[PDB]
């Protein structure tokens, strides 16, 4: 299965390198490009199964680093949604117990929780407004 | 006085952007229907601006010029448009929904449009059809991005309880 | 039919009667009724279905009433505003209280269910 | 009033009738029992397809398929899943029970949220 290591290890090595980088990072842009791929096949967490997969094999200190950046991507409305979707793939592919443990977690987790709640209120309000369409039509 | 210079400027940018984008969409669907006749030999020849930009989809050229306008001027600028532009706009709005491109923005602008064009939109069956499209897609988009944060906030509450 | 009775019950101003005939009508007829209903009694009617939303466990019914109301008499409320802006403002309050009470609890629960259903 | 005690619970022969509900189809008596006592923190915190939790969840599921008591259903369901969520994640039966509950719960949530959503929104628009 050496060919398999070669094909699969590509994006793994790519992302991992991104996370190692404490630079602003095209990590955002890698995720972003891969979560809105105009062809969403197959139907799963990121649309590219490979992304769920490399998400699963994740190094734990790097899971932490990923959250540390995620909380930063939640401050801007623009970068927010992609953050929400990787957060979603992350939480769905990992049971809570591995995640409860550490490898300073709670403060980051609370920034995440707070800002996620904010955008929740925002989007709900937008559904309420969005019904305007429903009336205008009929 | 000056407000109308702003408004007018921000009007022309969206109007012509929408012209280019709409023509582009129409050529590509033409090429679609043309290739489904004979798959071999059929070039797109798109407007040079897109290929100049790094060969981008119409949707995003439109979306960008939009996203670029000042929040405040966005209102009067929307209002100042000729109606001839409107259907195209809905056709793009649909697309913004279909790919979940900047939902709160595509919303805000969609409301601004509907608030000022009720009767006009509900008149022509074509515009109403595109409006049903954006209805569906924008509703589906909001749904998904809602449920996502819900699950997210459930898991966050559960690990916060677990700690 | 029912309409007739409701217009008389308002014509008499007798609150209890209005209520009896109000809860009397079946949910399928509400459209028909609100459609044929006199506009002058529409603001008053709103005040009523507002106060009913926030003082009697009949959610689906009252919300349906407001729904078919704004549906059939929306432009009217729009253009008029004036005193109706008070009526409106108690309807909004009324759905708001109804919103944040039935939403906040519901989806939260189901979201947790979802997480549990996924392990 | 009752909706004041409902918001009080979430801040803070019984099992007989509830288990008798398993024999029957209407947990109605039990529902009234619950509607009675104000310190449900004492009561709710309390083998083989005849343990109380499966049947309680089944009772909320039963109430959902009615057209009444959404409010106390949700109120009871949140304090249920406030402390029992770690214990029921271990068993399998109440998982399938929650899987059935989520169905009805979903349908009705959709219905009601479209209604209060539509109304809340359009009214917020009209007052502009």
């Amino acid at each position: 299965t050496l060919e398999n290591y070669i094909h699969a290890g590509a994006y793994r090595d790519a992302i991992v390198l991104a996370l190692q980088l404490n630079h602003p990072g095209r990590l955002l842009n890698l995720f972003t490009n891969v979560v809105t791929t105009r062809n969403p096949d197959p139907d799963s967490l990121t649309g590219l199964k490979a992304v769920d997969d490399v998400l699963a094999k994740l190094s734990d200190e790097q899971i932490f680093q990923l959250l540390l950046r995620l909380r930063d991507w939640n401050t801007n409305a623009r970068t927010a949604p992609v953050a929400q979707r990787v957060l979603w793939a992350l939480f769905k592919s990992h049971p809570a117990n591995k995640l409860s443990s550490l490898s300073s977690l709670n403060e980051v987790l609370d920034a995440i929780k707070v800002y996620t709640e904010r955008h929740y209120k925002r989007i709900e309000e937008l559904v309420d407004e969005s019904y305007l369409v429903e009336y205008t039509l009929r | 006085t000056k407000q109308t210079v702003e408004t007018l400027m921000a009007g022309e940018r969206i109007a012509e952007a929408l012209e280019l984008g709409m023509t582009d969409l129409n050529t590509i669907r033409e090429w679609e229907e043309a290739r489904q006749i004979n798959p071999n030999i059929a070039p797109p020849q798109r407007n040079p601006i897109f290929v100049a930009l790094g060969n981008i989809p119409a949707e995003t050229y439109v979306l960008n010029t939009l996203q670029k306008i000042k929040p405040a001027s966005l209102h009067d600028a929307l209002l100042v448009l000729p109606f001839s532009t409107i259907p195209s706009l809905l056709t793009f709005l649909n697309l913004f929904a279909q790919r979940e491109l900047n939902v709160p923005l595509t919303c805000r602008i969609l409301f601004f449009v509907l608030k000022t064009h009720h009767k006009q939109i509900v008149a022509s069956r074509t515009m109403r059809a595109t409006l049903e499209k954006v209805r569906a897609n924008l509703r589906a988009a909001l749904r998904r991005q809602k449920d996502e944060m819900g699950f997210n906030i459930a898991a966050l509450k559960v690990v916060s309880m677990q700690l | 039919d029912y309409l007739k009775a409701l217009v008389m019950a308002f014509r008499l101003n007798e609150a209890g009667l209005i209520t009896r005939v109000y809860q009397a009508i079946p949910y399928t007829d509400i459209g028909l009724v609100v459609e044929q209903f006199p506009t002058v009694y529409v603001p008053r009617l709103l005040r009523f279905v507002a106060a009913q939303t926030e003082q009697s466990p009949h959610m689906e019914f009252c919300l349906l009433w407001i729904r078919a109301l704004i549906d059939k008499h929306g432009p009217w409320l729009a253009a008029n505003r004036g005193k109706v802006d008070v009526e409106l403002r108690v309807v909004a309050r009324a759905v708001a209280k109804m919103r944040d009470e039935i939403r906040r609890l519901a989806d939260e629960n189901v979201y947790m269910v979802d997480y549990l259903l996924n392990q | 009033k009752k909706e004041k005690a409902a918001a009080n619970g979430a801040s803070r022969t019984f099992t007989s009738k509830l288990l008798v509900g398993g024999a029957k189809g209407d947990y109605t008596d039990f529902i009234e029992h619950l509607k009675a006592l104000p310190p449900a923190a004492a009561d709710l915190e309390l083998d083989e397809a005849t343990n109380e939790l499966l049947h309680f969840i089944r009772a909320l599921t039963s109430r959902l398929v009615a057209r009444r008591d959404y409010e106390l259903t949700q109120a009871w369901m949140t304090v249920f899943l406030r402390l029992h969520f770690d214990l029921i994640m271990e068993n399998e039966e109440l998982l399938q029970a929650l899987g059935e509950w989520r169905e009805h719960q979903a349908r009705e949530r959709d219905r009601l949220s479209e209604l209060v959503g539509y109304c809340g929104g359009v009214v917020s628009f009209l007052r502009s």
